[PDB]
C-alpha cells in the first residue's frame, strides 16, 4: 500500500536547475521525515538531505549545501528537492525514503524503512546523436563496436536474435567527448550481423562482419 | 564520521557463513543499520539499531557491536543472498553510508582467452583508430590488461569495461579499448595486448602488425 | 625453496611446503607449467583438476599444500610462486626451484 | 487489541514574546543587585554574616548575563560545556549558600538576645560553605552540552544513567525542596517568632523569604508531578508550565536584590 | 529542552497495556505513552520492545 513514487528526472545542462517530487501515499506524512539518497551510476549510496514534514527541520549534506533546498507540502503529501547550479558530478539515481523518528534516549531512529524506485538525472552538455557501428572481423570471436552515441541505452542483437550463446554486451562507458560507447562480442566455432536499435534517435544501423 | 566498511568484496559459496564488518571513525551509540542492494533495484533494510532485525527479513542475518566495531553475519548463505551490503549510521545529524561489500559466487580458477582486433576499415576513414582486446571467460575478476605499441607501454588512452558474473559459468569477461588518432595509428607498426591473471604461468601476449 | 615430495602409491597423500627467503600459488609442471592452487592473505582458489584432491594453507609465512588423494596422473614438479601484486593481479616475479614428485 | 491514539503539539508563537519580555527584567535585577550588594560589601570590608550573604548574592547576580544571553536564543547554549558546567556551579553553590546564611543569621541574632564564640561562628560559616559545595556537586557532575539529531540545536541539560533516571530526578528534586525551602524556612520562621516575644521588620524578613521562594518551588513540584504522569498530559498544560516556570524564576532572582535593602539598609 | 517523557519502561507486558498514545513534539520527536490496566497509571514505553514498534508502525501505515 505504501508508495514513494518519484518524478522530474531527465537531461539537464550544466548550471541549470531541476525540481523533483516524491508523492507519498499510504502513511502519515505528518509524522515521518523524508530523506533523499543518490547513487551515482555504479557507485555506493550517498546521502542528500531530509526534512521533517510538519516542523520543517531540514539538514543538507556537505556536497549539496548552498545549492539544494528541500521543502514539503503536507496538504499535498509531497516533498520537493529543488537543485540549483547542477554540476556534471550530480548525475545519479535519486531515491526518496521514509523514516519514523522514534525517540531513543541518546539518538533518534534513522533507518530508512521504505525506498522508492529512483529516477535518473543526467547532467550533460551534449546533444542527441546516433551510433557508428564498426565491425571487428576475426583475426573464433567477432564483434561490433558501437561508438560515439548518445543518449543511453543501446540494444544489440546478433543475426536478428538468432544467437543466444557466447554473446557478450559490455556495459556502456563515458569518454572525454561526453558520448557513450559500448562493444558487443560473440564467440563461435571456426554470415554474422549485429542489429542495433538506438530508439532515442530512431536509428537502426546493421552491419556484417567478415575478414 | 567516516564509516569504513571492509572487506572490499568476498567470494563465498552457498551454505558458507559470511561476515561483513563495519567500523565507525567516532563513537556512535549503537546507531547503525545494514542494507542489501541487489543490482538495479532499490536498497533494502535488514538490521537497524545495531543488532535489531527489521520485520520480514530471514533469521539468518545477525548483528553485533563491540565498542565502535559493528558486524553482519549470514549464518547460512542462500542462493538469493548475493548482493552488495551497505553500512549506515544515524547518530550525528549528517548520515553516512558504507563503501559497500559485494558477495560473489565461488568457482574454480580459469584462464582468460585473449583476442586482439585491428581497427575496422570504415572506422579508419572517420579519423580515429580503435583496437579492442577481449579477455573471455576468466575467473576470478582480478586481472590486468596492458597495451604495448612497438614494445612501449601505453597509458591514459585505455578504457576498460568488465561485465558481471555470467550466470552459467560465473566467469567475468573484460574488454579493453584503445583509441588513437589516425595520425598516430598510421605511424606505428606492431601492437600487442598483454593479459596477466592468477591462472596463468606467464603473461599472454597477443600482437598484430598493420597490413 | 620447496620441501617435500617423494614416491607414493596411488590413493596416498603428502604434504608440500616452501618457506620465505601477498599471495602464494602452486604450479605443476608435467614432464607445461599449470596452475594448481593459490592462497591469498585471507580465501583460497583451486584449479578444476584438483577440486577436492589438495588443499592449501598459509602459516603466519610458510605455505602448506596438502597434496592428498594421489592418482596416477599427478606426476610433476611442483613450484612455489609469490604474487608481487598486492591486489592479486597475477604477477609472479619470483619463481621457485621445485621438488620432484612422482607416484 | 490495543487502540492507538495520535497526538500532535504544534509550535506556540508566544515563546519569543515572553522570553524577550523577561530578558529585560533580568537586566533590571542585574543592575540593581550590583549597585546594592557592592555597597554592602564595601561597607562591611571598610559582622561577616552580611559579608557572606553579600558575597553569595553578588556571585549569583554575576551569572545573570549568561542566563539572559542563553534565553534570547530560546534556551540555546552556544558556548562550550566547560562554561555550562562552570556557570551551573557558581550559580548553584552561591544560591544555596545565600539561603543558608539567612538561617544562620536567624539563629545567631536570637542567640545573642537569649544569652572564643567568634571562632565557633566562623566554624559554622565555613561548614555552611562546604555543605553548599557538596550539595551542588552531583548535578554539575552529570551536566554536559548536547546536540539533538532533529532540531540540529544545541542544549545544555543533565544526562543521568539510563538504567536509573527516575532516581536522580526525584532525588535531586527532593534535595532542593527539603534542603532549600522546607528546612531553612522552618528554622528561620520558628526562631524569628520566638524573637518576637520593631516587631514589623521581623515579620518583614519572613514574608519576603516566603513570597520569593514559595511559588517557585510550587511550580517545580507541579513540573515533577507531570513528569511522573500524575497530571494528565495536554499541550495547553505544557505552555502553562513553561510560562509559570520562567515567571517564578524571575520572582525568585528578585531575592538577590531584596536581601541587602531589607537586611542592611532599613536599619 | 523539555518534552513529555524523560524515561522509558523497559520491562512491560503486552497483556498489561490497554491503550497506547503516540506523541509528536517539536523537542523529542515521536514518543509513546501507555495506560497500564493493573495500575491504571500513565507510563512511557521504550521503542526497543519488538512488539511496540511492530504494532505502532502498523498503525501509522494504515
Ligand atoms: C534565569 C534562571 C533563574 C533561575 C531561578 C531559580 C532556579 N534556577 C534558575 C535558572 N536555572 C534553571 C535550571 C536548573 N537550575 C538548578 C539549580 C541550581 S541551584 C537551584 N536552586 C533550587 C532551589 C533552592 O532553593 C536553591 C537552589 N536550582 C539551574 C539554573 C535560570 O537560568 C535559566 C535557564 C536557561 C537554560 O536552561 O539554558
Ligand atoms: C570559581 C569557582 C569554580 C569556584 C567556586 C567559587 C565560589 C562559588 C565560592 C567557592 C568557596 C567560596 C569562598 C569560601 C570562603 C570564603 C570566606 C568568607 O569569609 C568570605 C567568602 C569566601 C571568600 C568565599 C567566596 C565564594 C567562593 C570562592
Amino acid at each position: 500500500e505504501v508508495q514513494l513514487v518519484e518524478s522530474g528526472g531527465g537531461l539537464v545542462q550544466p548550471g541549470g536547475s531541476l525540481r523533483l517530487s516524491c508523492a507519498a501515499s499510504g502513511f502519515n506524512f505528518s509524522y515521518s521525515s523524508i530523506h533523499w539518497v543518490r547513487q551515482a551510476p555504479g557507485k555506493g549510496l550517498e546521502w542528500v538531505a531530509y526534512i521533517y514534514s510538519s516542523y520543517g527541520y531540514t539538514s543538507y549534506a556537505d556536497s549539496v549545501k548552498g545549492r539544494f533546498t528541500i521543502s514539503a507540502d503536507t496538504s499535498k503529501n509531497t516533498a520537493y528537492l529543488q537543485m540549483n547550479s547542477l554540476r556534471a558530478e550530480d548525475t545519479a539515481v535519486y531515491y526518496c525514503a521514509r523514516v519514523y523518528p522514534w525517540w531513543y534516549y541518546k539518538y533518534y531512529h534513522g533507518a530508512l524503512d521504505y525506498w522508492g524506485q529512483g529516477t535518473l538525472v543526467t547532467v550533460s552538455s551534449a546533444s542527441t546523436k546516433g551510433p557508428s557501428v564498426f565491425p571487428l572481423a576475426p583475426s573464433a570471436a567477432l564483434g561490433c563496436l558501437v561508438k560515439d552515441y548518445f543518449p543511453e541505452p543501446v540494444t544489440v542483437s546478433w543475426n536478428s536474435g538468432a544467437l543466444t550463446s557466447g554473446v557478450h554486451t559490455f556495459p556502456a562507458v563515458l569518454q572525454s567527448s561526453g558520448l557513450y560507447s559500448l562493444s558487443s562480442v560473440v564467440t563461435v566455432p571456426s554470415t554474422y550481423i549485429c542489429n542495433v536499435n538506438h530508439k532515442p534517435s530512431n536509428t537502426k544501423v546493421d552491419k556484417k562482419v567478415e575478414p | 564520521i567516516q564509516m569504513t566498511q571492509s572487506p572490499s568484496s568476498l567470494s563465498a559459496s552457498v551454505g558458507d557463513r559470511v561476515t561483513i564488518t563495519c567500523r565507525a571513525s567516532q563513537s556512535v551509540s549503537s546507531a547503525v543499520a545494514w542494507y542489501q542492494q541487489k543490482p538495479g533495484k532499490a536498497p533494502k533494510l535488514l538490521i537497524y539499531s545495531a543488532s535489531s532485525l527489521y520485520s520480514g527479513v530471514p533469521s539468518r542475518f545477525s548483528g553485533s557491536r563491540s565498542g565502535t566495531d559493528f558486524t553482519l553475519t549470514i549464518s547460512s548463505l542462500q542462493p538469493e543472498d548475493f548482493a552488495t551490503y551497505y553500512c549506515q549510521q544515524y547518530y550525528y545529524p549528517l548520515f553516512t553510508f558504507g563503501q559497500g561489500t559485494k558477495v560473489e559466487i565461488k568457482r574454480t580458477v580459469a584462464a582468460p582467452s585473449v583476442f586482439i582486433f585491428p581497427p575496422s576499415d570504415s572506422q579508419l576513414k572517420s579519423g580515429t583508430a580503435s583496437v579492442v582486446c577481449l579477455l573471455n571467460n576468466f575467473y576470478p575478476r582480478e586481472a590486468k590488461v596492458q597495451w604495448k605499441v612497438d614494445n612501449a607501454l601505453q597509458s591514459g588512452n585505455s578504457q576498460e569495461s568488465v561485465t558481471e558474473q555470467d550466470s552459467k559459468d560465473s566467469t567475468y569477461s573484460l574488454s579493453s579499448t584503445l583509441t588513437l588518432s589516425k595520425a598516430d595509428y598510421e605511424k606505428h607498426k606492431v601492437y600487442a595486448c598483454e593479459v596477466t591473471h592468477q591462472g596463468l604461468s606467464s603473461p599472454v601476449t597477443k600482437s598484430f602488425n598493420r597490413g | 625453496q620447496e620441501s617435500g615430495g617423494g614416491l607414493v602409491q596411488p590413493g596416498g597423500s603428502l604434504r608440500l611446503s616452501c618457506a620465505a627467503s601477498y599471495a602464494m600459488s602452486w604450479f605443476r609442471q608435467a614432464p607445461e607449467r599449470e596452475f594448481v592452487a593459490v592462497a591469498r592473505r585471507s580465501g583460497a582458489f583451486y584449479a578444476d583438476s584438483v577440486q577436492g584432491r589438495f588443499t592449501v594453507s598459509r602459516d603466519d609465512n610458510t605455505v602448506y599444500l596438502q597434496m592428498n588423494s594421489l592418482k596416477p596422473e599427478d606426476t610433476a614438479v611442483y613450484y612455489c610462486a609469490i604474487d608481487s601484486d598486492t591486489f592479486y593481479s597475477g604477477s609472479y616475479d619470483y619463481w621457485g626451484q621445485g621438488t620432484q614428485v612422482t607416484v | 487489541c490495543i487502540v492507538v491514539d495520535t497526538v500532535m503539539c504544534p509550535n506556540m508563537p508566544n515563546k519569543s514574546v515572553l522570553l524577550y519580555t523577561l530578558s529585560f527584567i533580568y537586566i533590571f535585577i542585574f543592575v540593581i543587585g550590583m549597585i546594592a550588594n557592592s555597597v554592602v560589601v564595601w561597607v562591611n570590608i571598610q559582622h561577616c554574616y552580611i559579608l557572606n550573604l553579600a558575597i553569595a548574592d553578588l556571585w549569583v547576580v554575576l551569572t545573570i548575563p549568561v542566563w539572559v544571553v542563553s534565553l534570547v536564543q530560546h534556551n540555546q547554549w552556544p558556548m562550550g560545556e566547560l562554561t555550562c558546567k562552570v556557570t551551573h556551579l557558581i550559580f548553584s553553590i552561591n544560591l544555596f549558600g545565600s539561603i543558608f546564611f539567612l538561617t544562620c543569621m536567624s539563629v545567631d541574632r536570637y542567640l545573642s538576645i537569649t544569652y572564643r564564640k567568634k571562632m565557633v561562628r566562623r566554624v559554622v560559616c565555613i561548614l555552611v560553605w562546604l555543605l553548599a559545595f557538596c550539595v551542588s556537586l552531583p548535578d554539575t557532575y552529570y551536566l554536559k552540552t548536547v546536540t539533538s539529531a532533529s532540531n540540529n540545536e544545541t542544549y545544555c541539560r543533565s544526562f543521568y544513567p539510563e538504567h536509573s533516571i527516575k532516581e536522580w530526578l526525584i532525588g535531586m528534586e527532593l534535595v532542593s525542596v527539603v534542603l532549600g525551602f522546607a528546612v531553612p524556612f522552618s528554622i528561620i520562621a520558628v526562631f524569628y517568632f520566638l524573637l518576637a516575644r520593631s516587631r514589623k521588620i521581623i515579620f518583614s524578613y519572613v514574608v519576603v523569604f516566603l513570597v520569593c521562594w514559595l511559588p517557585y518551588h510550587v511550580a517545580v513540584l507541579l513540573d515533577i508531578f507531570s513528569i511522573l504522569h500524575y497530571i494528565p498530559f495536554t499541550c495547553r498544560l505544557e505552555h502553562a508550565l513553561f510560562t509559570a516556570l520562567h515567571v517564578t524564576q524571575c520572582l525568585s532572582l528578585v531575592h538577590c536584590c531584596v536581601n541587602p535593602v531589607l537586611y542592611s539598609f532599613i536599619n | 529542552y523539555r518534552c513529555p517523557c524523560r524515561f522509558f519502561e523497559s520491562h512491560v507486558a503486552r497483556a498489561n497495556v490497554k491503550h497506547l498514545k503516540i506523541l509528536n513534539t517539536p523537542n523529542c520527536a515521536l514518543q509513546i505513552v501507555a495506560r497500564l490496566k493493573n495500575n491504571n497509571r500513565q507510563v512511557c514505553i521504550d521503542p526497543k520492545l519488538k512488539w511496540i514498534q511492530e504494532y505502532l508502525e502498523k498503525a501509522l501505515n494504515k
